RNA sequence: AGCCGAGUCGGCCUGCGCGGAAGAU
RNA sequence: CACAGGUGGUCAGGUAGAGAAUACCAAGGCGCUUGAGAGAACUCGGGUGAAGGAACUAGGCAAAAUGGUGCCGUAACUUC
RNA sequence: AAUUCCUUGUCGGGUAAGUUCCGACCUGCACGAAUGGCGUAAUGAUGGCCAGGCUGUCUCCACCCGAGACUCAGUGAAAUU
RNA sequence: GAUGUCGGCUCAUCACAUCCUGGGGCUGAAGUAGGUCCCAAGGGUAUGGCUGUUCGCCAUUUAAAGUGGUACGCGAGCUGGGUUUAGAACGUCGUGAGACAGUUCGGUCCCUAUCUGCCGUGGGCGCUGGAGAACUGAGGGGGGCUGCUCCUAGUACGAGAGGACCGGAGUGGACGCAUCACUGGUGUUCGGGUUGUCAUGCCAAUGGCACUGCCCGGUAGCUAAAUGCGGAAGAGAUAAGUGCUGAAAGCAUCUAAGCACGAAACUUGCCCCGAGAUGAGUUCUCCCUGACCCUUUAAGGGUCCUGAAGGAACGUUGAAGACGACGACGUUGAUAGGCCGGGUGUGUAAGCGCAGCGAUGCGUUGAGCUAACCGGUACUAAUGAACCGUGAGGCUUAACCU
C-alpha cells in the first residue's frame, strides 16, 4: 500500500493503567496533496506524486509554481513518490490524511541520520585500542596493519579504514503503533527512529 | 554485573563468609551476572564447625547487587554490597536452613520458591 | 619516503593548475558621497549607506 | 513545544504533597501475586529530588534487616498509590550523598520546627 | 562534534579570556567607539549589554554587582548616572558594528563598535 | 527367456572412447 | 647561530613557616622578534568516571595511594 | 645449588588450576676447605616468590581543558633522482 | 656497492582433505545414544594457572573450541621476553692467551609519502537551444549464527529401566543499526563551602594568584552500562539421493524417448549506492519572436539595439562541516544577537532590625543569582544597485497534414 509524508516532533512516554511505560515517539502529519498520477502508457509504471506543507511565494520559481498550477493545488515544501498496487486508484487534487492508519499494526520509518563528521576506526568500527603503557610509542588508536607481504603485494577493495560516518538515508523496520489522532493529525510509534527534531519522515506499512 | 574475580557474601547459614567467582555460565563469551542468574564459585572463609571447608568448589545464585534490578515502570532497586546463596553442584538446591537479608521477586519462580518462601522480606 | 624518479614540468603544472586567484565582481556606489567601496563596508571617506559616521 | 505539552499535562496527578529533602516518607505501591493485588509499605528518608513536570523523580533510603536500601520512584505512575510526610527535618543541601558512609548515632537528622 | 553549543575560544585560556573582556568593556563604556577584529567585536555584545540592562534600576545591591563585574568605580558611576537614563526606554541593541577595511601586519578582518546615540 | 516358432550363448585378437581424478588473489 | 646547555666571589625586606624549603607580595626588572581564524581523524601534556579490582603483562612498566606535631603502644632475631 | 645433561627428578606446602618459589631425599653427568668451606645481626636506586591497601594496567572505553595538525597573510629548507 | 630471521599485539584474505549447524545410503540400526561412507564453504568456531615460548599438561566453560596457504601473512604499523657485540661469575676443557646448539645477573629498535594501491571529499568539460524538479534501473555492495524450557506425550518403541520422529509456542547468548523518553558518566562557560596571602583609604562587601588552589552539587550537547528494532517466511533451477511409465535384450531395468520429488550452497525476495549505463535513458513545468554591412559563399566574419527563465557573488547563519560542498533566511523579514515571560540548577543574597559579653543565631525570605533550553517581540545587523547567462535552435530519409 502508499504511504504518508511527516515531521519529527519530539520523544515522550506513556503510562498504562496495569503500571507499564511505553517510549514513544511522536510524528506530526497533515494532509497530503496529490501532485500527479503516472500511468503504464505514458510513463512505463504506476505511482503517484504529493506534497504537502507551505511555501512562501517569493521563494518559488515558475517552473515549480506552473507544476502546481497544472494540478490546483496550493505550494507546498517538497515533492515525493509513492508506487502503485493492483487496485488502487487517485485522482488528481485530492486529499490523504493520517486516518489511513486506522487498522495498521506495524510501520516501517526511513528518515535522515545524524552526521558525525570524519572519524576514527574505533568510533566508526569498534576496532579495539592497542597498550596504553608497557612501551607502546605513538600508537594507541592508530588502525594496525592493512595487508600482507609481496603475495599479493596491494589492498584489497573495501577495506574498513577512518571517514565520513552518518548523514544518510536510514530505514527502521516493524515498529508497533501505538496511537492514530486524526483531529490533531498525530501518529504515536513505539521506540526511536533515525534523524534529528523537526526532519522529514516517511512512514510505510510493514514488508515484513 | 558480576564477572570473574568478583567476591562475595554469602547470605545464609551454611557456613562460608567469602567466595570469588570464577565462571559464569550459560552461553559462549558471557560477560555479566545478575539477580537470578547461577554462577560458579570457590570459598575463601569458613568459620570452623560448618557444612563447607574452605577450597571447595561448588554453585550459587545471586540475590542482591549494587548495581540493582529495574521494574516494567521505570523505576530501580540498588543495595550496599554483592550477595549469594550456595547451591548443590548437582541438585542445585539450597545447603543451608535459613536467609539473612532482603530478596527481590525475580525470583518467583518454580526453581527457588524454597528462598523466597525462607527469606525474612520480598521486596 | 623520497621519489624514485624524478617528476616533469607538465605534472608541475597540472597540480598548480587549480592555484589562479579571482577577482572582486563588482563595487558598490555610495548614495551620497559617490565613492566606490567594498559592499557592506564603509567608504575611505567615513561614509556607509548615505550618512556620515566616522569624522 | 505545544504539541507535548498537550500531551503530556492531561496525564499528569494533582494530588502530590509538598516534600523537602530530609524528611521522612511513607510510600505505599501495588503489589501483585497472582490474582491478588494488595498495598505494601516503603518508609524512610528523601535524598534527592528530580524536578522534570510529568518525569520528576525521588529516592528513598532506609536501612532493612542489617542491610541498606535505596529506591527511585517515578512520581506519577500509577503503581504508586499514595505518598505521606511523617517528619520534617532540617538540612543545608539539595543532594545529601554523604549520609551513605553514615551509621547509627551519626547518621541522626534534626527536626525543622518552623 | 558542537551541536547546539554557545561560545568563542579564540586560541586562549578561560582566565584570559574574562580579564581581556572586563577590560573592553570598560574601554567601550569610557570612548563610546572602538575599533577590533570582527570576531571580538561580536563576542562583545554578551559582556556589555547586560551590564547597560542592569543599570536601569539604581540600588546598593546592583552597583556592587556592576563594581564586581568591572572593578573600576568610574565606569560605574558613568554606568548608573548617564547610560541608563539615555536607554530607559529601549528594548535591546545598544550597540551597533560597522565593518572596515583589512589589518597591515596580517590581513586580519576589522570593524568598529558603538553606543546607538554617540 | 517368459508363461509358442528363428535364432541364441561365451572365450580370443584388434581401432576409438568411459570411471579411477582433492588447493590455496 | 640574537642556540631550552656550562661558568668562581659578595648583598639577604614583609605575612605564614623549623627553614637560604614552599605560597603570596616590596625595592627593582620583564610578557621571552611571525600573526589572525576555526573548533575534524590522529599525536603531545593534563582533569573526571557507573559496576568489577591485576582478570593486563616477560615483569603491577606506568598511574593511583601514604605523608605534620603531641601522646598511648609495639614481635621473631641480635655482634646488646 | 649463580654448579644437575637426563629433567617440568621424587615427596610435602602454598592456588580452582604453580616448568618459577619455600622444606626435605641423595642416583654429586661434572661441590669441597685462604685462585678458602659452612653460618651470620645490620646495611643495598642488587636477583627470585607471596600478601593488605590502591587504582583506566585490564573487561571496554566515554566526556572535557590546553599545544599542533586544517584555512588566510609574510618569510622560506632536506634526503633522493 | 645489505632481501631485518622466534614468540606476543593490531588487522586480515583464500582452499576444502568439514569441528558445529543443513540434506542422505549402509549398519552386528528396537527406543535414547552411537559407528562408517557420500553431498555441502552461507554464517559461526573459549577464558585462566605454569613457562620467553609456538607446543604441552592442568582448572572450569561451549552447539562447536576445524586442518592448511598467504617472504613458516603482517617491525617505512607497535613491543623487545628468547636468539646473536663489548662488563662479571659458576661447572668443564687448556701450561696460557682464551673457549662451550652448558648455565646466571646487566645491556640506544631512525625516516615530514613522489608513483601504484585503498578510505573519504571537490573543480573541469561532455551528453547538440537554455533552465528548475521528479524518476526508471544495466550494474555494485551489506546481511545470512545458535542455546534452553513448555505442548504434542509419559503417546510411538520397549520384559523392564528408559524414552522419540514430524509439527507448534515462549524466553536467552554473541553480533549489527538507530536514538536520548527513562537509569547513569562528563559538564575549567551555572550556584555554593572553605585554607594561605595581596589589593580596592578603613568597617562591612568583593576581586587576583596558589593543578579549575582544594572540594560539594549540576543545564544543554555528546554518550553506554541505558531501550527500541534485525537475521526470516515465500518462489525458481538443482547436489548426493528416492521414484513412475518403458524398449534396446518376448523377462528385468529410475533412462535411451517421455514424467515427479529433493539442502543454510546458486538466482530472487530484505536494506543502501547507482545514467561519465560515452549504449551519456524517461516524464512534468518555465524562457527567448530586432535592424544592417562585408567576403575567398559557409555549421563564415563584423557593427548597432536588446540582457529573459535562471545562476553566481556579498551579508545574518545551522542538531551540515578539516577546506570545498549541503540546508535556512536577507525589511512584502523571526536568520543571528539583544530584550520580555516561563522552566531548570543551587539553596534562605545584600542592607536593616532584634537576642547574646562574644564566635554566632532569628525575622524580612524558598531569598538572590542563573550558560547552550521552551514560548514571544523588529531594539541592532542582514542597501537601491552592479555581474554571468541571449534574441526561436544542423543535415538526410520515412509517415501523416496541407
Ligand atoms: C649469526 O650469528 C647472525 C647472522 C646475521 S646475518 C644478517 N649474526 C649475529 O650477530
Amino acid at each position: 500500500m502508499i504511504g504518508l509524508v511527516g515531521k519529527k516532533v519530539g520523544m515522550t512516554r506513556i503510562f498504562t493503567e496495569d503500571g507499564v511505560s511505553i517510549p514513544v515517539t511522536v510524528i506530526e502529519v497533515e494532509a497530503n496533496r496529490v501532485t500527479q498520477v503516472k500511468d503504464l502508457a505514458n510513463d512505463g509504471y504506476r505511482a503517484i506524486q504529493v506534497t504537502t506543507g507551505a511555501k512562501k511565494a517569493n521563494r518559488v520559481t515558475k517552473p515549480e509554481a506552473g507544476h502546481f498550477a497544472k494540478a490546483g493545488v496550493e505550494a507546498g515544501r517538497g515533492l515525493w513518490e509513492f508506487r502503485l498496487a493492483e487496485g488502487e486508484e487517485f485522482t488528481v487534487g485530492q486529499s490523504i490524511s493520517v486516518e489511513l492508519f486506522a487498522d495498521v499494526k506495524k510501520v516501517d520509518v526511513t528518515g535522515t541520520s545524524k552526521g558525525k563528521g570524519f572519524a576514527g576506526t574505533v568510533k566508526r568500527w569498534n576496532f579495539r585500542t592497542q597498550d596504553a603503557t608497557h612501551g607502546n610509542s605513538l600508537s594507541h588508536r592508530v588502525p594496525g596493519s592493512i595487508g600482507q607481504n609481496q603475495t599479493p603485494g596491494k589492498v584489497f577493495k573495501g577495506k574498513k579504514m577512518a571517514g565520513q560516518m552518518g548523514n544518510e538515508r536510514v530505514t527502521v523496520q516493524s515498529l508497533d503503533v501505538v496511537r492514530v489522532d486524526a483531529e490533531r493529525n498525530l501518529l504515536l510509534v513505539k521506540g526511536a527512529v533515525p534523524g534529528a527534531t523537526g526532519s522529514d519522515l516517511i512512514v510505510k506499512p510493514a514488508v515484513k | 554485573m558480576i564477572q570473574e574475580q568478583t567476591m562475595l557474601n554469602v547470605a545464609d547459614n551454611s557456613g562460608a563468609r567469602r567466595v570469588m567467582c570464577i565462571k559464569v555460565l550459560g552461553g559462549s563469551h558471557r560477560r555479566y551476572a545478575g539477580v537470578g542468574d547461577i554462577i560458579k564459585i570457590t570459598i575463601k572463609e569458613a568459620i570452623p564447625r560448618g557444612k563447607v571447608k574452605k577450597g571447595d568448589v561448588l554453585k550459587a545464585v545471586v540475590v542482591r547487587t549494587k548495581k540493582g534490578v529495574r521494574r516494567p515502570d521505570g523505576s530501580v532497586i540498588r543495595f550496599d554490597g554483592n550477595a549469594c546463596v550456595l547451591l548443590n553442584n548437582n541438585s542445585e538446591q539450597p545447603i543451608g536452613t535459613r536467609i539473612f537479608g532482603p530478596v527481590t521477586r525475580e525470583l518467583r519462580s518454580e526453581k527457588f520458591m524454597k528462598i523466597i518462601s525462607l527469606a525474612p522480606e520480598v521486596l | 619516503a623520497v621519489q624514485q624518479n624524478k617528476p616533469t614540468r607538465s605534472k608541475r603544472g597540472m597540480r598548480r593548475s587549480h592555484d589562479a586567484l579571482t577577482a572582486v565582481t563588482s563595487l558598490s556606489v555610495d548614495k551620497t558621497s559617490g565613492e566606490k567601496h567594498l559592499r557592506h563596508h564603509i567608504t575611505a571617506d567615513g561614509y556607509y549607506r548615505g550618512r556620515k559616521v566616522i569624522a | 513545544s505545544n504539541i507535548i505539552k498537550q500531551l503530556e499535562q492531561e496525564q499528569m496527578k494533582q494530588d502530590v504533597p509538598s516534600f523537602r529533602p530530609g524528611d521522612t516518607v511513607e510510600v505505599k505501591v501495588w503489589v501483585v501475586e497472582g490474582s491478588k493485588k494488595r498495598l505494601q509499605a516503603f518508609e524512610g528518608v528523601v535524598i534527592a529530588i528530580r524536578n522534570r513536570g510529568l518525569h520528576s523523580a525521588f529516592t528513598v533510603r532506609k536501612i532493612s534487616n542489617g542491610e541498606g536500601v535505596e529506591r527511585v520512584f517515578q512520581t506519577h505512575s500509577p503503581v504508586v498509590d499514595s505518598i505521606s510526610v511523617k517528619r520534617r527535618g532540617a538540612v543545608r543541601k539539595a543532594k545529601l550523598y554523604y549520609l551513605r558512609e553514615r551509621t547509627g548515632k551519626a547518621a541522626r537528622i534534626k527536626e525543622r520546627l518552623n | 562534534m558542537r551541536h547546539r553549543k554557545s561560545g568563542r575560544q579564540l586560541n586562549r585560556n578561560s582566565s584570559h579570556r574574562q580579564a581581556m573582556f572586563r577590560n573592553m568593556a570598560g574601554s567601550l563604556v569610557r570612548h563610546e567607539i572602538i575599533k577590533t577584529t570582527l570576531p571580538k567585536a561580536k563576542e562583545l555584545r554578551r559582556v556589555v549589554e547586560p551590564l547597560i540592562t542592569l543599570a536601569k534600576t539604581d540600588s546598593v545591591a546592583n552597583r556592587r554587582l556592576a563594581f564586581a563585574r568591572t572593578r573600576d568605580n568610574e565606569i560605574v558611576a558613568k554606568l548608573f548616572n548617564e547610560l541608563g537614563p539615555r536607554f530607559a526606554s529601549r528594548a535591546g541593541g545598544y550597540t551597533r558594528i560597522l565593518k572596515c577595511g583589512f589589518r597591515a601586519g596580517d590581513n586580519a578582518p576589522m570593524a568598529y563598535i558603538e553606543l546607538v546615540d554617540r
